[PDB]
RNA sequence: GGAUAGUGGCCUACCAUGGUUUCAACGGGUAACGGGGAAUAAGGGUUCGAUUCCGGAGAGGGAGCCUGAGAAACGGCUACCACAUCCAAGGAAGGCAGCAGGCGCGCAAAUUACCCAAUCCUAAUUCAGGGAGGUAGUGACAAUAAAUAACGAUACAUGUAAUUGGAAUGAGUACAAUGUAAAUACCUUAACGAGGAACAAUUGGAGGGCAAGUCUGGUGCCAGCAGCCGCGGUAAUUCCAGCUCCAAUAGCGUAUAUUAAAGUUGUUGCAGUUAAAAAGCUCGUAGUUGAACUUUGGGCCCGGUUGCAACGGGGCCUUUC
């Protein structure tokens, strides 16, 4: 039935965003990704990984 | 109305968007050559594919054919002039074996770094973009320039753009004007 | 042989046979018959404006649940009545009875998408403002 | 800076052959102050309606509006 | 022309210009936060007279003028401001109210969109109709 | 469509004019005149694009208005006068004379000539007919009619035209071993000698031409222009003399100046 | 014979019964103007082409016609049909599928701007005219280039932590100048114009296809996501959010159509026992296809191209022009 549309979005707590420093856009972002992925930072976990736990 | 204006695309996207090996190779190229995005790699691969198709169509023709000879010689001349094709590989079969890195090396952003004018490819990129590099007597503020193997001995700083000239800059002016007051007088 | 003429002078039969057998393809037959113009309430167009007639709760097909909150809309172009899904969490409050809505296809070239039965269109805008720009707080619906 | 240059054998030849806008730029005979294109075209269209000189029509409307 | 409905009103402060960025404020526009407020521009300032409109380039405060190219943005009334902290003006309360109510339904079910459009245009042509 | 066209859109002009693509919407339409529309060369094109003397069409008109230009002895104040093959452009100011001939690439080359031979012109005899009152005459490639011709002059021959008295001084016949210019087709601008003429009654007559480099090509009779006998041209040939070097040899000649 | 500028059943009089067609006539449909071309394409193909050029047709629908070389012209006329304008009601005037602009229709498309400076065109003609055309305004149609940072010092384990510093620049704004018909914009620059360099990049995703979380809170077959498979019914990697990460990036997503993928239209190049498909069977016209055979083989020369050899031609006889 109707009169239930938006139930979860309505009763979803409004967690506000967390201010962080901006990311460098463009060629600087490509540089940041290249260093994060190909200087062998501690992200391997055996072979390779891209998110923590 | 006036004649149509001809225009062509200079790149081509990959068929498979999310191939991890291709993404890693593209990121390696972008990091090594200080590229802004994947569109520059796409453009280089598109140019390489056009050249490869031309050389293939020429190689299907019989040897000493007039058209094959003329067009292959012209293509080899252009590639060695731009320095992508080495001087010992003027055969039209090593043209087929050209790579993306061969074109990316002749970039002005790569050459400014390899000539010691910059500390990194990204430093060369910002220096070129900020009009600091002159190829001959002409400022070239575009990292993709394809130095012609004779302008390489001429890549230097411009008379303007105060790393190769007289003026002391723009932020140095305000810094001096603030330091004169901060000194006390 | 392979069941088709190979003779150098059999081009007429070959092309006539191909012409006859192309009718078994759905896209070719629909294009040559102009099915989209007569049928397919969107008369060969990507989008169509309409006036919302009723909010309905259409129960999704098995094995699913969660009735989908569609709207019955009368198209301005031809007066045909279609059902349009309102895709977002909520967003049924962003559409009202007797409202103007832009509808697009559901992505499956006229086939019903997902577990929604008999629904081949979705709402893109309502009262002239994007449904996504209403779901996000970027814009607000004009007062009416 | 790369441009074009012309050197006529005389000032009379320069006036005879140089375009009016370039002469006005240099300082020679100035731009002729005509009306806007819309107004000029409207004026010529209005004159297209009247047949003769127009003093006949002026005298004819001298009486009417009124008597 | 059905659906233009020139915006008649008075400028109380400042000068309005043809082609001037202005803020449309709704009759219930809160001036603190965002509400039904538009950032649009005027297309033509108009002098309204005995049924003939004269285009005007600019009009000073305390005068009567019409506006062309606006009012698809405010339903009934409202203020056009250039300040960003400009409270909307008063709601223009009248001694009468809509009290006689009737139901309307088209005989031809097919032109319900026409009925809806006519209702929406009448609800803005008449100030006291609801 | 209701009458003759008077405009010439760009990209519809003959490509041998080498007009700019984006200069404007239109190209100078060759007015009616002696040679043709396609096979012509407007004076505005010759003065603003081939000699660069004038910068605009207004300047071309200014040049033409003061009787400076002269085509075949006459002033020809027409901005788009259809100058064509063998026509003599003479300007009294900047006194040099050009004979409009075809270069090896088929364009109308700028070919300076001298006053002592700009007097005459050559003309291919288009037809030999008996006019009114039994007076024979010849019609030439440039639309000239000449009364009382030599009784031995036939079609496909060439006639030297005084261009001052406008009369025939000499005539060359069409035969094997005569110097011929190619005035149309793929080989437009080539110069060679006649090897053989295949007749093809009803159809089109074909003629084989052999250049000085021994290259032999066949072309339609309609676009061959006898200019003399081998080694003795009656006119001054252009810089390349219609050799049609291959592209490789052209590149070699270009690279021979370093 | 008439008519035409002229051929011609183009029309007329007489005469004959012919002319087209399964090699598809004729009829019907086209959301069909044709082509140069466009997209996609290993090859072969498939789809599109109203639209910058060429040809045709039309100026609301027809029809008729004047002038004129050229019109069945429409910013020429006449009538009818349909619309529709002003009227003092007697009458008179109409044709934006030209340029702007308005209404309507819609998913769907811009200024009632400037100028003849270029391109050309027209005229009695260097001079005048040109919404042809050019210029600018609007414009994320599409296309090209590529800002959003770069480099040091110091601490920790080349990287990291809002531990600091000096440089560089254009995005802008603007003397002037160039550009322009007048400009505007671009280039070139006097001065100004970075530290959160807030001068802050977004669009879609993170189960698989398909690159990226078994993170946390919420909801609990509800709300919703989901192109498809599927997720959600109190342990949600899939919804709603925060963090982090991914992809492309001044672009990204969505809908429709189309192309490749599609060897799922197969000529190349499909399949037909059981997945869809061999006619119940035979005859047979059109069509398609159809056994073998007629100067081969000797030989002597001249001679071109690639490196004395190969490959390419020509001339003679051999019962042979
Ligand atoms: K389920
Ligand atoms: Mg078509
Ligand atoms: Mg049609
Ligand atoms: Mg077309
Ligand atoms: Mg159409
Ligand atoms: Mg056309
Ligand atoms: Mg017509
Ligand atoms: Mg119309
Ligand atoms: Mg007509
Ligand atoms: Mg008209
Ligand atoms: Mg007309
Ligand atoms: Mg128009
Ligand atoms: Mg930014
Ligand atoms: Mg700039
Ligand atoms: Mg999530
Ligand atoms: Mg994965
Ligand atoms: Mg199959
Ligand atoms: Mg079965
Ligand atoms: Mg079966
Ligand atoms: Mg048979
Ligand atoms: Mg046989």
């Amino acid at each position: 039935s109707l009169a239930r549309a938006g139930k979860v979005k309505s009763q979803t707590p409004k967690v506000e965003k967390t201010e962080k420093p901006k990311k460098p856009k463009g060629r600087a972002y490509k540089r940041l990704l290249y260093t994060r992925r190909f200087v062998n930072v501690t992200l391997v976990n055996g072979k390779r990984r891209m998110n923590p736990g | 109305p006036r004649a149509p204006r001809t225009y062509s695309k200079t790149y081509s996207t990959p068929k498979r968007p999310y191939e991890s090996s291709r993404l890693d190779a593209e990121l390696k190229l972008a990091g090594e050559f200080g590229l802004k995005n994947k569109k520059e790699i796409y453009r280089i691969s598109f140019q390489l594919s056009k050249i490869r198709r031309a050389a293939r169509d020429l190689l299907t023709r019989d040897e000493k054919d007039p058209k094959r000879l003329f067009e292959g010689n012209a293509l080899i001349r252009r590639l060695v002039r731009v320095g992508v094709l080495s001087e010992d590989k003027k055969k039209l079969d090593y043209v087929l074996a050209l790579k993306v890195e061969d074109f990316l090396e002749r970039r002005l952003q790569t050459q400014v770094y390899k000539l010691g004018l910059a500390k990194s490819v990204h430093h060369a990129r910002v220096l070129i973009t900020q009009r600091h590099i002159a190829v001959g007597k002409q400022i070239v503020n575009i990292p993709s320039f394809m130095v012609r193997l004779d302008s390489e001995k001429h890549i230097d700083f411009a008379p303007t753009s105060p790393f190769g000239g007289a003026r002391p800059g723009r932020v140095a002016r305000r810094n001096a004007a603030r330091k004169a007051e901060a000194s006390g007088e | 042989g392979k069941g088709k003429p190979r003779g150098l002078n059999s081009a007429r039969k070959l092309r006539v046979h191909r012409r006859n057998n192309r009718w078994a393809e759905n896209n070719y037959k629909k294009r040559l018959l102009g099915t989209a113009f007569k049928s397919s309430p969107f008369g060969g167009s990507s989008h169509a404006k309409g006036i919302v007639l009723e909010k309905l709760g259409i129960e999704s097909k098995q094995p699913n649940s969660a009735i989908r909150k569609c709207v019955r809309v009368q198209l301005i172009k031809n007066g045909k009545k279609v059902t349009a899904f309102v895709p977002n969490d909520g967003c049924l409050n962003f559409v009202d009875e007797n409202d103007e809505v832009l509808l697009a296809g559901f992505g499956r070239k006229g086939k019903a998408k997902g577990d929604i039965p008999g629904v081949r269109f979705k709402v893109v805008k309502v009262s002239g403002v994007s449904l996504l720009a209403l779901w996000k707080e970027k814009k607000e619906k004009p007062r009416s | 800076s790369v441009g074009f240059g012309l050197v006529y054998n005389s000032v009379a030849e320069a006036k005879k052959f140089e375009p009016t806008y370039r002469l006005v730029r240099y300082g020679l005979a100035e731009k002729v102050e005509k009306a806007s294109r819309q107004q000029r075209k409207q004026k010529k269209n209005r004159d297209k309606k009247i047949f003769g000189t127009g003093k006949r029509l002026a005298k004819k409307v001298a009486r009417r509006n009124a008597d | 022309d059905k659906g233009r409905f020139y915006a008649f009103g008075r400028v109380f402060a400042g000068t309005v210009k043809s082609g001037q960025k202005v803020r449309i404020q709704g009759p219930n526009y809160v001036p603190g936060k965002k509400d039904d407020l538009f950032i649009k521009a005027i297309q033509r300032v108009v002098l309204m007279m005995g049924r003939f409109v004269e285009p005007i380039d600019d009009c000073p405060a305390g005068n009567i003028i019409g506006l062309v190219g606006i009012d698809q943005f405010l339903l009934k009334t409202g203020t056009l401001t250039t300040s960003e902290t400009a409270h909307n003006m008063k709601v223009m309360k009248f001694s009468v109210s809509p009290v006689v109510q009737v139901a309307v339904e088209v005989k031809n079910a097919n032109d319900l969109p026409k009925l809806v459009e006519g209702l929406k245009r009448l609800s803005k042509s008449d100030p006291c109709v609801l | 469509a209701r009458g003759p066209k008077k405009h010439l859109k760009r990209l519809a002009a003959p490509h041998h004019w080498l007009l700019d693509k984006l200069s404007g919407c239109y190209a100078p339409r060759p007015s009616a005149g002696p040679h043709k529309l396609r096979e012509s060369l407007p004076l505005i094109v010759f003065l603003r694009n081939r000699l660069k003397y004038a910068l605009n069409g207004r300047e071309v008109k200014a040049i033409l208005m003061q009787r400076h230009v002269k085509v075949d002895g006459k002033v020809r104040t027409d901005t788009t006068y259809p100058a064509g093959f063998m026509d003599v452009i003479t300007l009294d100011a900047t006194n040099e004379n050009f004979r409009l001939v075809y270069d090896v690439k088929g364009r109308f080359a700028v070919h300076r000539i001298t006053d002592e031979e700009a007097s005459y012109k050559l003309g291919k005899v288009k037809k030999v007919q008996l006019g009114k009152k039994g007076v024979p005459y010849v019609v030439t490639h440039d639309g000239r009619t000449i009364r009382y011709p030599d009784p031995n002059i036939k079609v496909n021959d060439t006639v030297k035209i005084d261009l001052a008295s406008g009369k025939i001084t000499d005539f060359i016949k069409f035969d094997a071993g005569k110097l011929v210019y190619v005035t149309g087709g793929r080989n437009l601008g080539r110069i060679g000698t006649i090897v053989h003429k295949e007749r093809h009654d009803g159809g089109f007559d074909l003629v084989h031409i052999k250049d000085s480099l021994d290259n032999t090509f066949v072309t339609r009779l309609n676009n061959v222009f006898v200019i003399g006998e081998q080694g003795k041209p009656y006119i001054s040939l252009p810089k390349g003399k219609g050799i049609k070097l291959s592209i490789a040899e052209e590149r070699d000649r270009r690279r021979a100046q370093q």
